[PDB]
């Protein structure tokens, strides 16, 4: 089934290789997570519908649905799913990545590898964003992208 | 290789949640495989 909500994406023991978010029937996922590989859902088959591998993103069964945005003021929160751990809620105050064609919100939070997809949130509960596209800063910290595509 | 999902939780702001990380201002480059990179 396709019902709302966070998933771990996992690969068979079984070994947690991302995160990614249900909504209106469609899955949302990193590209660097599942490479548009298809997706098993209990029963059901869930097939690559698009992507695009410089925004590091895949969605499956249908249209990108995430469209809001990080209103570059307000503190987020991270629903952190890491490997072997339950899902949490993480708030922060976004940096900013520049850039020539834009700014793009960054949160400064660390996970694992396999925490890659997890949703960035809004006040609303509305999903702004994926974490686990960054940068590694000179202190070994990392910063992640607030990835969001575009419906 | 068998991927599939399974549910991990309810996509629900928390009310009383733990505030934390800093704000970094960065310039970056985001490359044509989607790597972004430090600029300097
Ligand atoms: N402090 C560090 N390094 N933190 C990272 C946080 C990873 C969060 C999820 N994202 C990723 O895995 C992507 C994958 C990916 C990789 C490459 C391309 C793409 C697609 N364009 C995606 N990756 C990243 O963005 C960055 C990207 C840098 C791009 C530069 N042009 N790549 C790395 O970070 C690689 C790296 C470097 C040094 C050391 C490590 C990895 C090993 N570090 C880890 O094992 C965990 C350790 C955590 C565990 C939880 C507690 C806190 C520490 N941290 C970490 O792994």
């Amino acid at each position: 089934e396709t019902t709302d909500g966070v998933y771990r994406v996992m690969t068979r023991g079984s070994t947690q290789v991302g995160v990614g978010v249900m909504q209106e029937g469609v899955f949302h996922t990193m590209w660097h997570v599942t490479k548009g590989a298809a997706l098993r859902s209990g029963e059901g088959r869930l097939d690559p519908y698009w992507g695009d591998v410089k925004q590091d993103l895949v969605s499956y069964c249908g249209p990108w649905k995430l469209d809001a945005a990080w209103d570059g003021l307000s503190e987020v929160q991270l629903l952190a799913v890491p490997p072997g751990e339950r899902a949490k809620n993480i708030q922060t105050l976004p940096g900013i990545f520049k850039t020539k064609d834009g700014d793009i919100g960054a949160v400064a939070l660390d996970y694992p590898a396999g925490t890659s997809g997890s949703p960035i949130l809004d006040k609303c509960g509305r999903v702004i964003g994926l974490y686990g596209n960054g940068v590694v800063i000179k202190n070994g910290s990392y910063v992640s992208a607030i990835t969001q595509g575009k419906r | 290789v068998d991927m599939y999902i399974e549910r991990a939780g309810d996509i629900t702001w928390e009310k009383d949640a733990e505030v934390t990380g800093n704000s970094p201002r960065l310039d970056v480059a985001l490359d044509e495989s989607g790597d972004f990179s430090l600029v300097e």
